[PDB]
């Protein structure tokens, strides 16, 4: 589901980075339902 | 004697193993060692929450997470996230005993070990400065970096005024240099001589007074890069002969000023300063102390002869003839000059450890090539094959990856096959065969594949020592193809945008053109393709100079049917965007006409109307973006201790109940003033 995409999204070819530079953690497949679960309704 | 007034010493110090023996360990004041402990202790105790990740732990390392790590060793894998949160507290409390001088070689240990094993965790966090925190506190680990301004000094006075040996100072310089000078030959590569690494930077507002006597294209070449490269084979030579030590003290105070406010390189600039006056004289603290007004002079600690100590042997012409050189002596002088060389022979081992070798040479952190390479991915695909029933399915690009760096070296996108190998089989696929399509573009160039496309990572060979046969060359042969490109780029409109792709003979690329994208077109610059329309099964050639208009919300497939590399490029514009912004405008026209007679509108008037508010502060005092700077970091600190404090409790005594947690958490996450 959260883990697949189409292959129509998957072939869109059209849709820069320094490795000695240093969030979205939360945004992690299913981090949510482990989080509640460690630290309660928070 | 020129010599030895030139470089400290005299070339018969070092005909004889006895002679260099004596010679490196010689007393001297420890007073400059002392004063960079503590700034260094001062700068890692504030580093820790901001950098090494204390503040996001209970995000990185949450108990229940499917992830993919990426350590150096496979059998090296992380604690539980209390025993997590138990090593940052232990390695904090090195850190400040460290900094204090209080308990000096246990709190050094204490500091060195966690540090470690947390740069060993996790590849993908590696850098330069990182790598030279780690040396550092290895050094700093076998010093008497406590015999001056410490709290060991005012619990026992025997270890208070005590001389060090020489190689103390030697070390710490030698690695100083070794960094500068070699940063400085890695930038002696074309890339950086030409001027492609760092082509933005010069449009800042810090490079405005450059610009009064230079154009910008000089303003780019003759100071960010010439004038860098310079600096860097300089710094150490200035550094280090009394003469020139001023003029290179002041570059250095310069360049390091102005790279704390160019980049975001957390607490690299400042450690530079503080470490730039251990070049100076071993007792230039003791001189500055003197140089204050005599009204502050009677509170600091009465400035005397400094006492003897054992960890340097003395030798005079009447007080004694000399001693005969103990294990210690020999044992340092051994540790300088084989840390020393090893040093040196690192950055440049990488004809050993070939499985590390992509387009660029080794891992990225231990070699001084700062800045040098700058890389932007255009396309990333991966497709599996269910091994039970052979149907094709493609993934989301990093699902269970905390971070993009795999898509450069072929030892993490083995240990990222494997990982998703592992963990497919809980989401309904059995056998999985994964393959990779990354397309990459380093410092310009044409897009190209860096891996093969064609092999199954999961079963495919590799090893520390050998060459990875999946990896794609890189085609170094179009470089002088650059400055076309760049007049292609600016010979264009302000709403047409172009994409560069170079492909090997033998291979295809499968693109889907969005419905978005009505007027789209490829045109062929080297080599020759074959364009098929998958929906119409229509094969056409294209040759050198010829273009071709593609249909929108199709397939089509592009083969490269020349016996050596063709470079081609598509030409597009986004129709939507156009026909958006082209009724906005008629819509802000016609309100401004209804004055002197939509909810888009609204978003794009709010957008524009809180950038007016940040123009408002540029106009607004810089006092306020001060106080929005403290609050943050104070938040980032009063977070970090709660959560190390509720996890220790969890520790010591136990987890009290869900609600609890969720009410501590609650107050953890309070935003203190905002
Ligand atoms: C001549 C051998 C190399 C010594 C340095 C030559 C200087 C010329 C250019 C180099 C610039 C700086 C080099 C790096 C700094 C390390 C050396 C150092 O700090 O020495 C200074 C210090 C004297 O300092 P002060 O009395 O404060 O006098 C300062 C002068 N105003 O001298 C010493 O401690 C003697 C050091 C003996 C050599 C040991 C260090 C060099 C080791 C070489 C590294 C490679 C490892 C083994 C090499 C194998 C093949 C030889
Ligand atoms: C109520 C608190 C209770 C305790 C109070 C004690 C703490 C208060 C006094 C100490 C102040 C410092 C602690 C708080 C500072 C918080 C700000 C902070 O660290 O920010 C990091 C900030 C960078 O910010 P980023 O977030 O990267 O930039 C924004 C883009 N992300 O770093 C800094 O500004 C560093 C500031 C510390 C500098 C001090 C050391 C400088 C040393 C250089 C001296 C040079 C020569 C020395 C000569 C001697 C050498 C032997
Ligand atoms: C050991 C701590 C050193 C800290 C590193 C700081 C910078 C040092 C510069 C070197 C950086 C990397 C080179 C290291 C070479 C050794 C690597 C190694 O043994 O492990 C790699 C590899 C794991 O591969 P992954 O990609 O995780 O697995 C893919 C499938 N999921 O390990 C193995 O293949 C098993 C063991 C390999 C042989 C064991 C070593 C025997 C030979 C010893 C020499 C190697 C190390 C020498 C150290 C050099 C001194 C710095
Ligand atoms: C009355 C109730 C609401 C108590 C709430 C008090 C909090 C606001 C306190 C408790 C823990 C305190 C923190 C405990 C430890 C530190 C470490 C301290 O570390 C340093 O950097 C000082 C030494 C240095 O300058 O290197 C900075 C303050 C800070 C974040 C303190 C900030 C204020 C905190 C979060
Ligand atoms: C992009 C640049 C360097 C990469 C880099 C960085 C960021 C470091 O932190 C380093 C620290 C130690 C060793 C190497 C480092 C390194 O390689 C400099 C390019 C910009 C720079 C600010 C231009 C400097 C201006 C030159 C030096 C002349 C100006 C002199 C005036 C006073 C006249
Ligand atoms: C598709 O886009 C291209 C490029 O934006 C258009 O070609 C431009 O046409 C104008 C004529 O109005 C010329 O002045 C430009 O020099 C052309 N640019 C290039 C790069 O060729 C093309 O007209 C567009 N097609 C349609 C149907 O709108
Ligand atoms: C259009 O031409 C390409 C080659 O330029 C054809 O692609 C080949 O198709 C065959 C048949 O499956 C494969 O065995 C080859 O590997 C493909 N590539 C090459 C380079 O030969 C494609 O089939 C043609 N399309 C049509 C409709 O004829
Ligand atoms: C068991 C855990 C907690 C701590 C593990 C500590 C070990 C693995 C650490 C402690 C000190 C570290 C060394 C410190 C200095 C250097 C020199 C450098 O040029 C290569 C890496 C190397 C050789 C490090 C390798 C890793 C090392 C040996
Ligand atoms: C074109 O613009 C629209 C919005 O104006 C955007 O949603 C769409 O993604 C753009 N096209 C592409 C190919 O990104």
């Amino acid at each position: 589901g959260a883990a697949f995409v189409s292959k129509q999204e998957g072939s869109e070819v059209v849709k820069p980075d320094p490795l000695e530079p240093r969030d979205e953690l939360a945004d992690h497949i299913g981090f949510q339902e482990a989080y509640r679960r460690f630290y309660g309704p928070v | 004697s020129r010599i030895g007034k030139l470089l400290g010493f005299e070339w018969t110090d070092l005909s004889s193993w006895r002679r260099l023996v004596t010679l490196l360990n010689r007393p001297t004041d420890p007073a400059s060692l002392a004063v960079f402990r503590f700034l260094f202790g001062f700068l890692m105790v504030l580093d820790i929450p901001q950098e090494r990740g204390l503040s996001s732990l209970d995000r990185k390392y949450l108990d229940g997470l499917d992830v993919c790590r990426f350590p150096l060793l496979d059998a090296l894998r992380p604690l539980p996230l209390d025993w997590m949160y138990l090593v940052y507290t232990i390695m904090f409390l090195g850190a400040l005993g460290m900094m204090l001088g209080l308990c000096y070689r246990i709190s050094c240990v204490l500091f060195l070990l966690p540090y470690w094993y947390v740069f060993l965790l996790d590849k993908t966090s590696w850098n330069n400065h990182s790598y030279l925190y780690g040396l550092l506190a290895f050094q700093l680990t076998f010093m008497d970096a406590n015999h001056y301004w410490s709290v060991d000094g005012l619990l026992n006075a025997h270890r208070r005024n005590a001389h060090v040996p020489l190689w103390n100072y030697a070390v710490l310089r030698g690695q100083i240099f070794i960094v500068y000078f070699i940063a400085g030959v890695k930038k002696l590569d074309a890339d950086w001589v030409e001027g492609y690494s760092m082509e933005y930077l010069s449009r800042h507002w810090l490079f405005s007074p450059f610009k009064l006597l230079l154009s910008e294209e000089l303003t780019s070449l003759l100071v960010v890069h010439w004038g860098g490269l310079l600096l860097d084979l300089s710094a150490g030579f200035l550094l280090f002969f009394d003469v020139s030590r001023s003029i290179g003290l002041f570059f250095v105070s310069y360049f390091h000023c102005m790279n704390s406010q160019l980049f975001s390189i957390g607490m690299f600039s400042y450690v530079m300063l503080a470490s730039s006056p251990l070049f100076c004289s071993p007792e230039w603290p003791r001189k500055l102390v003197s140089y204050c007004p005599r009204r502050l002079q009677q509170l600091l600690p009465l400035k005397a002869a400094p006492q003897p100590s054992v960890s340097c042997v003395y030798k005079r012409s009447r007080g004694k003839s000399g001693q005969k050189p103990g294990l210690r002596h020999q044992l340092g002088a051994a540790f300088t000059l084989l840390y020393l060389l090893e040093q040196l022979f690192l950055p440049y081992s990488h004809f050993l450890t070939q499985g590390y070798n992509n387009w660029t040479n080794g891992l990225y952190g231990y070699s001084w090539d700062m800045m040098v390479h700058s890389r932007s991915h255009q396309h990333v695909k991966i497709t599996y094959r269910d091994g039970r029933t052979g149907e094709l399915g493609y993934l989301n690009p990093g699902v269970f990856t905390q971070s993009r760096r795999w898509k450069d070296h072929a030892d993490m996108l083995k240990q990222y096959a494997t990982c998703l190998s592992r963990l497919l089989p809980k989401y309904n696929v059995t056998e999985p065969q994964i393959y990779f399509d990354i397309w990459v573009s380093i410092n310009d160039r044409f897009q190209q594949r860096i891996f093969d496309p064609r092999v199954d990572i999961v079963q495919a060979a590799w090893s520390p020592f050998q060459r990875t046969s999946w990896v794609q060359p890189l085609l170094m042969d179009l470089s002088p193809w650059r400055a076309k490109l760049q007049e292609i780029k600016s010979s264009l409109d302000n709403h047409t945008e172009v994409v560069f792709i170079a492909d090997f003979p033998g291979l295809h690329l499968e693109n889907f053109v969005s419905e978005d994208l009505g007027n789209t077109s490829i045109q062929l610059l080297q080599g020759e393709v074959t364009v098929e329309l998958v929906a119409e099964q229509k094969n056409q050639t294209l040759r050198e100079g010829e273009k071709m208009q593609l249909p929108a919300g199709e397939y089509h497939k592009v083969y490269t049917t020349s016996p050596s590399p063709s470079c081609y490029m598509y030409v597009y514009v986004n129709t939507t965007e156009l026909a958006l912004e082209q009724d906005l405008a008629y819509l802000q026209e016609l309100k401004e006409k209804v004055e002197n007679g939509t909810p888009l509108v609204q978003t794009f008037l709010r957008r524009q109307q809180r950038l007016q508010e940040i123009e408002r502060r540029r106009n607004t005092p810089f006092h306020e973006r001060f106080f929005r700077f403290l609050l943050r970091k104070l938040y980032v600190f009063r977070r970090s201790f709660l959560m190390t404090c509720i996890s220790l409790r969890n520790l010591i005594l136990g987890r009290p109940s869900l609600e609890q947690l969720a009410q501590e958490v609650t107050y953890a996450n309070l935003r203190p003033f905002e």
